[PDB]
RNA sequence: GGGAGAAGGCACGCUGAUAUGUAGGUGAGGUCCCUCGCGGAUGGAGCUGAAAUCAGUCGAAGAUACCAGCUGGCUGCAACUGUUUAUUAAAAACACAGCACUGUGCAAACACGAAAGUGGACGUAUACGGUGUGACGCCUGCCCGGUGCCGGAAGGUUAAU
RNA sequence: UUAGCUAGUAGGUGGGGUAACGGCUCACCUAGGCGACGAUCCCUAGCUGGUCUGAGAGGAUGACCAGCCACACUGGAACUGAGACACGGUCCAGACUCCUACGGGAGGCAGCAGUGGGGAAUAUUGCACAAUGGGCGCAAGCCUGAUGCAGCCAUGCCGCGUGUAUGAAGAAGGCCUUCGGGUUGUAAAGUACUUUCAGCGGGGAGGAAGGGAGUAAAGUUAAUACCUUUGCUCAUUGACGUUACCCGCAGAAGAAGCACCGGCUAACUCCGUGCCAGCAGCCGCGGUAAUACGGAGGGUGCAAGCGUUAAUCGGAAUUACUGGGCGUAAAGCGCACGCAGGCGGUUUGUUAAGUCAGAUGUGAAAUCCCCGGGCUCAACCUGGGAACUGCAUCUGAUACUGGCAAGCUUGAGUCUCGUAGAGGGGGGUAGAAUUCCAGGUGUAGCGGUGAAAUGCGUAGAGAUCUGGAGGAAUACCGGUGGCGAAGGCGGCCCCCUGGACGAAGACUGACGCUCAGGUGCGAAAGCGUGGGGAGCAAACAGGAUUAGAUACCCUGGUAGUCCACGCCGUAAACGAUGUCGACUUGGAGGUUGUGCCCUUGAGGCGUGGCUUCCGGAGCUAACGCGUUAAGUCGACCGCCUGGGGA
RNA sequence: GAGGGCGCUUACCACUUUGUGAUUCAUGACUGGGGUGAAGUCGUAACAAGGUAACCGUAGGGGAACCUGCGGUUGGAUCA
């Protein structure tokens, strides 16, 4: 039973860069749309765009720099089951800075450093380094 | 292992036991020797080693080690037991500290004297 | 299923209230209906009538007379009810349901019968007789050397004729 | 390895009672209340701010002090009093102690000191109300074993000193010595210098603020009387107190010990025994030198302390929420169903519980941290700030989770046409073969073994034929072929029936996954009853081997293996790999269905389910897994925490 | 006289007493198993194809390791 859309993003665009694929196609939501476009905004992927009528589909681009992958690390941190929700003092920092700590919160899902910014908590969804 | 497993059974922790269970969380113990002799240790050790069947005053009675060369313990003598095994000594779990009241310190030594209960040389 | 009425303990007389007799039971007369009588719905007039609560009261004693279990623990035997020596032994003695063996194909075995015949049985191998043990749980381990019983007539002996 | 507890107990009606609400209690009514989110029961335990360890998370803990609670020889009770069922107030009961003239009476130091007893271990039968309070009093004034101090204890923290510049004949002596030298060692002697701290003789702040005796002004008041307030100078009050502190005396005096030296761990050389003495926290040492025992030299570390013991934590990621595993080191229930519970596809609307931001109250004081100050300095004290990571309330957000409502099929399921299969249950029938029964031929052997023998034979054994009886399973098919959740299923037919897969469709609409407790199935062996029993075959007998053989080799042989109905839920029940969803290079097959192309031949291209072998990335301690993963993740359950004991 | 005291009684009630259960501790003739050891006695069961392949569940038997039958595994070596 698929439980978790956004674990099954993850793991479809971890297994596509390890792959060396180009697009990984995967039916969308709208959370997933949301965390697509801050993977777009931070660079960690090339493109994302939703194409369907009755039933979306993102069609994500990789990334790839010089061989290497441009995501290191994908990790789900508020999997189902087990909720993390963190205030402002304590937003996580991903690799000192090199990586983010995506947050959801009332201002939409922007990302840890503008949720700081904001001076708004909120809740984990994606360690991306 | 799971988040739910774990509220449902918590992680318990494991208790160890003492190995000087005659002390009572107490340093030292004074007791009344009741059997004085020498035993052979386990093997490959070999040696006459001299250990006393002392009964404390809350009650247990255990065997002790004598240390140092030369004593003056028997039958009917207040000793002061103090926690410490002996590993080549099967049973033995607890010595006798010397300088105590009738454990007189060891005879020619000027070494570790601390340990042995002997006077500062004039 | 039982031990068990285990052991042990509490109240029991009388009077007055609840209730001038209560809960309950029986059950009058007067409306009703009949395809009308020994009838069918209301009715509690009358009679009978527990059990308990509260208070008071008299005696040392209120299941006050008669009648009317002493109790528990260990242990051998027999499972138990029962039966047994009329008239010194009622028991561990017999029987018992259950179990095992054996014989029995009906004109059955067996028994009473000189015999007829009968019982078994107006039954038919889940039926009947005999022998052992004797509810139930764990089981019935070795031996045919000897005496019985069953199967054989290859050989030896063997009556009457 | 504590699954039920409660009959004033749940609630209600009415009355009585405390300062009030209250089964606080009686009198009636309704049988409820608590409990797998742990009722009831057992053991232990004063709680908290705090304390120690740890980067944090956590673990242990409640010394001093502070706040709360409970208790005054033990149990019960009440009175006064605003305030108690009251440490030195009351009564009775039980024990102890002590007087009695035997009728009778007195006491409760877990208060401050101290005594006896216990223990490894706890300090004087000290001064003062001078300061702070408390109690009483108009005030003076009285009491305070609170308190302010005095004495002992290295019990804990900190400071100081126990000298110093030197000083080579590298004095002497000691130690070993390759006997030439080195170590102690600038160490010591000697010289110059200082006198901290201790002793002596003196000065000597400060904690002391008030109070009484007098004089004035104001406030009163008929009244400067009397009183209060405001001031004013004088005479006054200290346990500490040989006060802190400073000054001069003279001399280096009056002051350093403890543990270790093979690795962990900082530090090596000789002598003495000789697995003996002995060391020991682990590895381990002592059997003529073990740098490991004892002695010496030397060095190492700390220092008025040094080591051991007692207890907690880190390391121990070795209970892992931070921060682990289950194929083989310990770890997937044998399998399936399923309750509670956990999680949950996709769109929108509503609310704002979880979440987030701000503000308020509070989180006592003490304590940690930061910035400063005072004792010569630190320990110590102190001011402000921060912190107390928590809770409640109010105001705004709906991205996410959850509550409600309205939609979708991509999850799930149904119908329609077909396909494969030892899937399950019940009943029949064919055949080979084995074993018996009877008969016909039939003559000296048969069977068996590494070798024989027990065993079967002239009473006709073994061989063959004929006829008949009985039980089991179905030679070839037959395959890493097929089905089934697992266990497991194989001649053929008949009847019932479960499950699985495919082209093209239609339909409900999250109805989905897991699942402690529970339910069901479940190899063989085993047990009970009723049957049957051909072959095989535990136990058992005999024969054989062996030093011995209660066994492997052989001949018999009962239970059982065959059937029906009942009980257990045991296997290396294995793929040593739990159930469900998505993604991740490839090759060579088996089985089953379907689509298309000219199917002239299992010609060619596709497309789903199951299954088999290699193999890339990746993973793993490695064997090995490798699209059916042991590759990366998501949801859940079960299990593991050294080997024995077990 | 009202009302209050002494006495008496009733209700609650401590000490105490009777019977029967539950739990814990110590002890107890005797008895089963387990762990430690020194030149103690018997056998060779497992590790190779351990010389009868091992191992598991079950039942029976034996001084003992073990043996046998039934069902499963290769965590057995060779090999048509
Ligand atoms: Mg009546
Ligand atoms: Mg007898
Ligand atoms: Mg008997
Ligand atoms: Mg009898
Ligand atoms: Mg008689
Ligand atoms: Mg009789
Ligand atoms: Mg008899
Ligand atoms: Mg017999
Ligand atoms: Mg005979
Ligand atoms: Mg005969
Ligand atoms: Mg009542
Ligand atoms: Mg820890
Ligand atoms: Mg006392
Ligand atoms: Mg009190
Ligand atoms: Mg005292
Ligand atoms: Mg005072
Ligand atoms: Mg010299
Ligand atoms: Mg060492
Ligand atoms: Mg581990
Ligand atoms: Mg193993
Ligand atoms: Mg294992
Ligand atoms: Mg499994
Ligand atoms: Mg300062
Ligand atoms: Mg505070
Ligand atoms: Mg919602
Ligand atoms: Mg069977
Ligand atoms: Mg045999
Ligand atoms: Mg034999
Ligand atoms: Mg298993
Ligand atoms: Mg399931
Ligand atoms: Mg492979
Ligand atoms: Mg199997």
């Amino acid at each position: 039973s698929m439980q978790d859309p956004i674990a099954d993003m993850l793991t479809r665009i971890r297994n596509g860069q390890a792959a060396n694929k180009a697009a990984v196609t995967m039916p969308s939501s709208k959370l997933k749309v949301a965390i697509a476009n801050v993977l777009k905004e931070e660079g960690f992927i090339e493109d994302f765009k939703v194409e369907g009528d009755t039933k979306p589909e993102l069609e994500l681009t990789l990334k790839y720099f010089q061989g290497k992958a441009v995501v290191e690390s994908i990790q789900r941190v508020s999997r189902p089951g087990l909720r993390i929700y963190k205030r402002k003092d304590e937003l996580p920092k991903v690799m000192a800075g090199l990586g983010i700590a995506v947050v959801s919160t009332s201002k939409g899902v922007m990302t840890d450093r503008a949720a700081r910014q904001a001076g708004l908590g909120g809740e984990i969804i994606c360690y991306v380094a | 292992a799971t988040v739910n497993q774990l509220v449902r059974k918590p992680r318990a922790r494991k208790v160890a036991k003492s190995n000087v269970p005659a002390l009572e969380a107490c340093p030292q113990k004074r007791g009344v020797c009741t059997r004085v002799y020498t035993t052979t240790p386990k093997k490959p050790n070999s040696a006459l080693r001299k250990v006393c069947r002392v009964r404390l005053t809350n009650g247990f009675e255990v065997t002790s080690y004598i240390g140092g060369e030369g004593h003056n313990l028997q039958e009917h003598s207040v000793i002061l037991i103090r926690g410490g095994r002996v590993k080549d000594l099967p049973g033995v779990r607890y010595h006798t500290v010397r300088g105590a009241l009738d454990c007189s310190g060891v005879k020619d030594r000027k070494q570790a004297r601390s340990k042995y209960g002997v006077k500062r040389p004039k």
